[PDB]
């Protein structure tokens, strides 16, 4: 055994860290949506005939789980998705929120902003002011940050809202859920630790460099949540901001072409077809990271 | 040369891919028959307690008496055996069927071959084999002793096939990680005696204490200082369903019984008792801490 | 709440300080763990019990 | 063989140098690992390590507790350590102003599965318990990692101190009127058969008994309210086969003169237990009587 | 027949901590009687400077600032184990018969083998525990960028503006400096960032008059380290600045020994102050400064050479480092080789 | 207070005779019960002579020696006596006192003194109004025979006339076992019989209850078929009378059935039982020596 | 709670101290405000911090 | 040599899918040399490569 005791001599800061260099992309990019069947298994329809036809539908399984196994998989969770027999790509996500037909995708999906339609940073707000934090992130007398449009997003940003009950983690937590499986959403509707999260300037980086790092399985299929240490930490700079970024994406096969067969600054234009769009790609990753290679 | 230690030899001489198969149980459990010193092979084993029309329970009955010996080190022409002190820990061998888990309670039973092959054996030497007795976790050993019993009471009545499909299932056993055939007592019809030299004490007390107890009840059921004897008499009806002025509202009792005859009747209640006494209890050989991976040895502490 | 009466008592080491952000604008954002600052001179470090 | 090899004395491994050492002897080489003293060398006491979900962790970081393991049906986990404190929001004999208090400390979502778990079979809650030992040295995370005495004193590291048993006080009880110079602890599950459900019943017992006979006669005395249920329920219903009144095993043992009153302090919330002091743990299998 | 040519074993590598490049991050020390300290700490004090106000503006009064750091423990173990059955090959031998000393010489490089994989394996703990401990110290560079941007316009606690205006650099200066190499690839703006870093580091409060000095005078400070494959580009990139040299590397660890007054006071009431007995004097004489605060008067008299890389960024000679020597064939994730997630 | 002591020091008050002190030199390994456990207890307090009382009643020593505290001799130089307390599991010798042949490996356990055909008790010692009863140590099996006959003494005199109560207690005294004979002293009906007599028959009541009909009805069904030495005897232990298939077929409730049952033979069965100790493995040619391992 | 642990510890005085009613019923009589009588050897002593 | 330093352990499902990547990226732009590019300092790249 071994006892080393760290000292914090430094008055400010005396490292730092800058990313670097990508090698390889552990992210399939993939579409499939979260299956919350498997997400939340408890759940089942009132009417017998009718859980028989939406499974069927859905393809989704639908277990026969004993009254004991039940209260287990309601706390540790459990690693219930079938790892699919070949990945030539790697681990998939793609969390689905329901939104406006009418958003105002101009203002929105074109520069970085936050996917519950009301922007939400803790470090504009003043720090440890609970009443006016919990204000601008929910009451909607005031402007809102970023677009001063009060809200784009009204069946996201409304505390209570489907996105609220469905993915805030205590909301969720009334809920029986498996809370092995990680859902990348989550960490925007933090109600009761995002209200909470707001300090000091200098506090605020100092706990995301502890709690705000995730665990994620790396032998498994798709993504989970694991205990810390084993696994090595993940850090997300969009904790820091609270703010998602944008990606590439076509309404329809004709504008991608445009997009494939441009020059290097090809992506990062936007464009639109009438009633069809073309959001724009902030950060060039997609040229960049396959010609580096 | 700290270490005590009991010495063997061999009057085959081993062939050295037969050495190495020893080598496979340096931790398991060598159950001798006596504490001694120098023993032959044959002294070696489980095996020389193979017995043909005898069944299972003259094979547990010599073996709680026998001397559980862990296996030590293989070295050359000899065996190393050491008996454990009470107290202390040691690596034992899972070489039972089911896997161990942390803290379980340890009690041996002899080995229980059963229908389809699985493992056998690998010390075949000169008609005598290396035999050993498995390790299975206590409460599951209940469960079998319960089995083997009652599976017996229908070796009576075999000739109808509703008996036969519920001692199909009383065979399967299903608990952890497994699921087995513990094998029939039953074979060529008629039961193995040692079977039937025991379920005969089981039938004693059934049926010698229904009319024996009678009369001790009503005596003793005067002083009513816990007054359960009042309702300890009409416990004795066995009964189901509530009486219906049949008038059965008092048991029945003994008549005119001989003063030498009824002493007898008593003195022989007791004696049927010692018989059956040997599979009523289990003593914990050994008390699990941690399993080790692969569950294949493990750190235990022994009792007893 | 440490011993501020003993630190401004005891005897130190003068030692270059430099660091970003002001130096109220560091320990006034609680970059610090404990901390104690005062706009005037103190009457209270004279006491001693 | 020698004469002068049986007049040696017994063997000193003190005055011996370490294994670790020897070897380093032979060869001179100093190693930056300090092998003047190994540790854990002198302990008669045996332990071994178990892991612990992090929501029950709570009253055993106090050493001197009883780690009771716990089956269960689910494939994962397969066995959920459960403390004694933990067990007392479920015994009767509690007092519902003592379950009132430490039922609100474990709030804890693990804590959860416990009581849902309990409540579920048909079994008899003895089946599904093994007593394993005592707490020391709390590792304390998301995974603690407790070093569970298996037979011996509990005490700190290098016997720098000697760790006190913690006993709630409404689960113990003194038949004895005079403690004798010694006295073997009992841990004791005593049901109360009745009707809708079988409430536990839990006591330790301290006695001075120690032979089985006595000890279970004694046993009979204020248990025999139980004694007349459980007879009661036989009359009253056939097919149902109730079993077992209650099972005593032993826990260890103790000075006795060293015992007094005490109050463990956690979360706030107080709680008078029972204190053993030098308990050398002795491990006993349940055993069933009527 | 079925012939066996000889067999082969590799040679173990000897890593130290010392020897190390990291090791210029730390000032390591050793202390006997760690185990008995819960907390230690160090007090700081400041009174601001000012400047003369003009007519019609309130002025200033003297500020004394002061505030206190504490230090975080961490510990490490390996388990390491060695066979009963070989074990008792080692004291008990037989008779001495040429085939039984063979196991005796055997279970004896059992045992320096059963160390020296442990002992070798104690060194590179402190290298990857200290490295753990710099990541949880290391904040991301563009929210240290956007500190040195707009220190110094907030003299006050930063305003509702300043706040926002700090947020305003953490998004621009996110979104181009997420990635470097895999994007622009300048050999001078490479530079151009590299040695903004140094700037924006502070200095530690201990100086170091001699330990890690560049030959004919020059001054060390800072280092860095990072896997392979990134300083296989670095090294040509920067090839210009980058030049080979022997560090005058401290030779052993420093101590703390503690006075015997020390002895006293960590009974009478479970505390300790460093140099216990230098305080006293300093109080009858009246003066305020100490020449030292043990920290920096723990030893480390002795130096030794050792060759390594440097470059010249802002005048400031950083020491370069890869851990790749030292991780290899490790079943331990690399520390320096993480992941970034993105939304 | 310190743990009790390991080793205790008897020292006797009245002085010794030379008779006495020849025959505590070859009762030396014998086992001496104590109650006090004290490092330096008085000879009073020494054996079981101090527990004696007018009705004699052999009953009242049986649960008496069980809160004894056995102790293995060792060592008598002069009039010191070193009663070493032997630790669990160990290997210890151990000397005969009572006659018994002492088969190896069979279970022994401490049982109160009986009386062979002198009934002199001759080389016991005598000391001054007072004398050292040393409990026997015995076999396993005759510790059974001695209690269950001594369970059935207090049953059959509920019912019987008192001149017929006599002849019972006149047969069921002596005890025959391994060619020896053997003889309870001073048989005594008594309350330290009813606390114990009560539950046995109350235990005889409650397996009369589990027990499934086809149990029961398992030897009826054997007499029909099967005839065997042992079914024939069991006959004249049963009243004479008073395939339709079994009536009903449970597996899952005739297990559980069973469980309770062995819950009862792990109780009623156990009243004849007493807690086994020494565990005998060679047995000396003179039978005066055997070692022996475990405790109570 | 006082600090028995330095007054275990730390070296004393030769003072002689007879007194009435023995010493042990001082302790009964409580005449002192505080106490930590103890009759074995205690380990405790020895935990420095 | 690109991938064998992360993988201490046996290739993971999702390592040997990353390691499927490179096989189709390298194959097609290293498919043919002096057919394709020609500059000296990618080809003094390759080589010591």
């Amino acid at each position: 055994t071994q006892n080393i005791n760290t000292v914090d001599m430094g008055l400010g800061y005396t490292s730092n860290t800058c990313v670097a260099y990508v090698n390889r992309v552990r992210t399939d990019m993939g579409v499939r949506v979260q299956d919350l069947f498997r997400v939340f298994p408890m759940n089942v329809y009132r009417h017998d005939e009718v859980d028989r036809w939406i499974r069927h539908a859905a393809g989704v399984e639908r277990p026969q789980l004993l009254d004991t196994e039940t209260i287990s998989m309601l706390t540790f969770g459990s690693m219930s998705e079938r790892n699919a027999a070949a990945t030539v790509h790697g681990q998939k996500a793609a969390c689905e929120l329901i939104l406006t037909p009418v958003t105002m995708d101009v203002n929105y999906f074109k520069i970085p902003n936050n996917p519950r339609g009301r922007a939400s940073c803790m470090l504009a707000v003043d720090p440890y002011d609970t009443e006016a934090a919990t204000k601008a992130i929910y009451d909607h007398r005031e402007a809102d940050a970023q677009t001063f449009a009060a809200t784009h997003n009204p069946w996201a940003s409304q505390a209570g809202c489907l996105s609220d009950v469905l993915y805030n983690t205590r909301h969720r937590e009334r809920l029986g859920y498996n809370s092995k499986f990680y859902s990348p959403c989550a960490q925007y509707f933090n109600t009761e630790e995002i209200i909470a999260a707001n300090k000091t300037l200098f506090k605020t980086i100092d706990e995301y460099l502890l709690r705000a790092k995730d665990c994620i399985r790396g032998d498994t299929d798709t993504q989970y949540v694991c205990v810390e240490g084993t696994e090595q930490l993940i850090e997300n700079p969009c904790r820091l901001t609270q703010e998602a970024l944008p990606i590439l994406s076509t309404t329809t096969l004709a504008l991608m072409e445009t997009k494939l067969k441009g020059g290097a600054g090809a992506f990062a234009t936007s464009e639109t077809h009438f009633g069809n769009y073309v959001v724009g790609e902030i950060i060039p990753l997609q040229q960049s990271m396959l010609f580096n290679s | 040369a700290m270490e005590a230690n009991i010495f063997c030899t061999f009057d085959h001489k081993l062939s050295i891919a037969d050495v190495g198969k020893l080598t496979k149980l340096v931790a398991a459990v060598v159950p001798i028959p006596q504490r001694l010193h120098l023993i032959k092979h044959y002294q070696l084993g489980l095996h020389q307690f193979v017995d043909h029309t005898r069944g299972y329970v003259r094979l547990r009955g010599l073996l709680r008496n026998m001397t559980l010996t862990l296996m030590r080190r293989v070295e050359g022409n000899q065996i190393l055996l050491h008996v454990p002190t009470h107290g202390l820990l040691y690596t034992v061998l899972n070489t039972g069927p089911v896997t161990w888990e942390k803290g379980d309670a340890l009690c041996v039973l002899p080995p229980l071959f059963h229908g389809p092959l699985a493992r056998e054996n690998l010390l075949t030497l000169g008609q005598w084999e290396l035999v050993l007795p498995w390790i299975v976790p206590m409460p599951l050993a209940l469960e079998i002793n319960q089995r083997l019993l009652i599976m017996g009471l229908f070796s009576l009545d075999r000739s109808y096939e509703e008996v036969k499909a519920a001692v199909q299932q009383l065979q399967t056993i299903t608990f952890r990680d497994a699921t087995f055939t513990i094998p029939d007592p039953v074979i060529d019809q008629h039961l193995l005696i040692d079977m039937k030299t025991a379920c005969l004490s089981m039938s004693m007390v059934a049926n010698l204490a229904s009319e024996l107890t009678m009369t001790y009840v009503r005596k003793l059921a005067l002083e009513d200082s816990s007054m359960l004897l009042v309702k300890c008499q009409e416990l004795l009806m066995r009964l189901d369903r509530e009486r219906s002025v049949g008038e059965p509202r008092t048991p029945a009792r003994p008549q005119h019984v001989s003063p030498d005859d009824e002493i007898a009747r008593l003195s022989a209640l007791f004696v049927m008792l010692r018989q059956l006494d040997d599979l009523i209890r289990e003593q914990v050989v050994f008390t699990v801490c941690d399993v080790s991976p692969d569950n294949k040895s493990a750190t235990c502490i022994f009792k007893g | 709440m440490e011993n501020w009466s003993a630190l401004e008592l005891l005897p130190k080491v003068g030692i270059p300080t430099d660091f970003l952000t002001h130096v109220k604008t560091s320990a006034g954002e609680e970059m610090f763990e404990a901390l104690r600052i005062y706009y005037g001179d103190d009457p209270e470090r004279y006491n001693i019990h | 063989m020698d004469a002068r090899a049986v007049a040696k004395r017994p063997r000193d491994p003190a005055d011996e140098d370490n294994e670790l050492v020897t070897a380093l002897k032979a060869k001179r080489e100093v190693n930056t690992i300090s092998v003047r003293y190994l540790y854990h060398a002198d302990h008669q006491a045996l332990t071994a390590r178990f892991f612990v979900p992090e929501g029950l962790v709570e009253f055993e970081a106090q050493p001197g507790a009883l780690l009771i393991r716990m089956e269960t049906g689910c494939d994962s986990p397969r066995h959920l350590y459960i403390s004694l404190y933990l067990l007392g929001i479920r015994a009767s004999n509690v007092s519902a102003s003592t379950r009132c208090l430490l039922e609100s400390v474990y709030t804890a979502s693990a804590a959860r599965a416990a009581l849902q778990w309990l409540d579920l079979g048909p079994h008899l809650l003895h089946r599904r318990l093994e007593t394993l030992g005592c707490v020391k040295t709390v590792s304390l995370g998301i995974t603690s990692l407790l070093t569970c005495v298996m037979r011996g004193y509990l005490y700190n590291t290098l016997k720098t101190e000697v760790f006190a048993l913690m006993i709630p006080k409404d689960m113990y009880l003194t038949w004895e009127e005079t403690r004798g110079r010694l006295q073997y602890v009992y841990l004791i599950i005593v049901y109360d058969y009745d009707g809708p459900e079988t409430r536990p019943g839990i006591y330790v017992l301290t006695s001075s008994i120690a032979h089985w006979q006595t000890l279970v006669d004694v046993a009979r005395g204020k248990f025999a309210r139980e004694r007349c249920s459980f007879v009661n329920r036989r009359i009253t219903r056939p097919r149902q086969i109730p079993l077992c009144t209650g099972v005593i095993q032993k826990l260890g043992w103790c000075l006795a003169d060293d015992i007094h009153t005490s109050f463990l302090v956690h979360k706030e919330l107080k709680l008078s237990v029972v204190r053993l002091d030098n308990f050398s743990v002795e491990l006993g299998d349940f055993r069933e009587f009527v | 027949f079925e012939a066996i040519f000889g067999t082969f074993c590799n040679r173990l590598e000897w890593v130290y901590f010392l020897t190390s490049g990291l090791a210029a991050a730390a000032h390591a020390i050793k202390f006997h009687d760690l185990n008995k300290l819960t907390t230690g700490k160090m007090l700081f004090h400041v009174q601001v400077p000012r400047v003369a106000s003009g007519a019609g503006l309130p002025t200033s009064r003297q500020t004394t600032i002061m505030v206190t750091k504490y230090s975080e423990k961490s510990p490490i173990t390996i388990p390491f184990e060695l066979s009963a059955a070989c074990l008792t090959y080692l004291r008990e031998t037989f008779e001495g018969t040429i085939l039984d000393k063979i196991l005796n010489v055997e279970a004896m490089h059992t045992v320096l083998r059963a160390l020296k994989n442990t002992a070798d394996a104690m060194e590179r703990g402190l290298i990857h525990s200290f490295l753990q401990t710099l990541l949880r110290k290391a904040p991301p560079y563009f929210v240290v960028q956007t500190l040195v941007e707009n220190a110094t316009l907030a003299r006050q606690a930063l305003n509702r503006i300043q706040r926002s205006n700090i947020l305003q650099s953490f998004k621009a200066k996110m979104l181009a400096t997420l990635f470097l190499l895999n994007r622009t690839r300048d050999r001078d703006y490479v530079l151009k960032f590299l040695t903004r870093l140094a700037e924006a580091a502070t200095d530690s409060i201990l100086d170091n008059p001699t330990t890690y000095t560049t030959s004919s005078g020059a001054k060390i400070s800072g280092v860095m380290v990072s896997t392979a494959n990134v300083m296989q580009i670095i090294m040509s990139l920067l090839s210009s600045h980058i030049t080979k040299e022997t560090v005058s590397a401290p030779a052993t660890y420093g101590n703390f020994v503690l006075s015997p007054e020390n002895a006293v006071t960590a009974i009478s009431y479970h505390s300790i102050l460093a140099d216990f007995n230098s305080y006293k004097a300093h109080l009858t004489s009246g003066q305020p400064h100490l020449p030292n605060d043990s920290l920096s008067q723990a030893g480390a008299h002795s130096l030794t050479p050792l060759s390594m890389d440097v470059i010249r960024l802002g005048e400031k000679t950083v020491i370069m480092e890869n851990l790749r020597r030292v991780y290899k064939n490790t079943d331990t994730k690399d520390p320096l080789e993480r992941n970034v997630d993105l939304t």
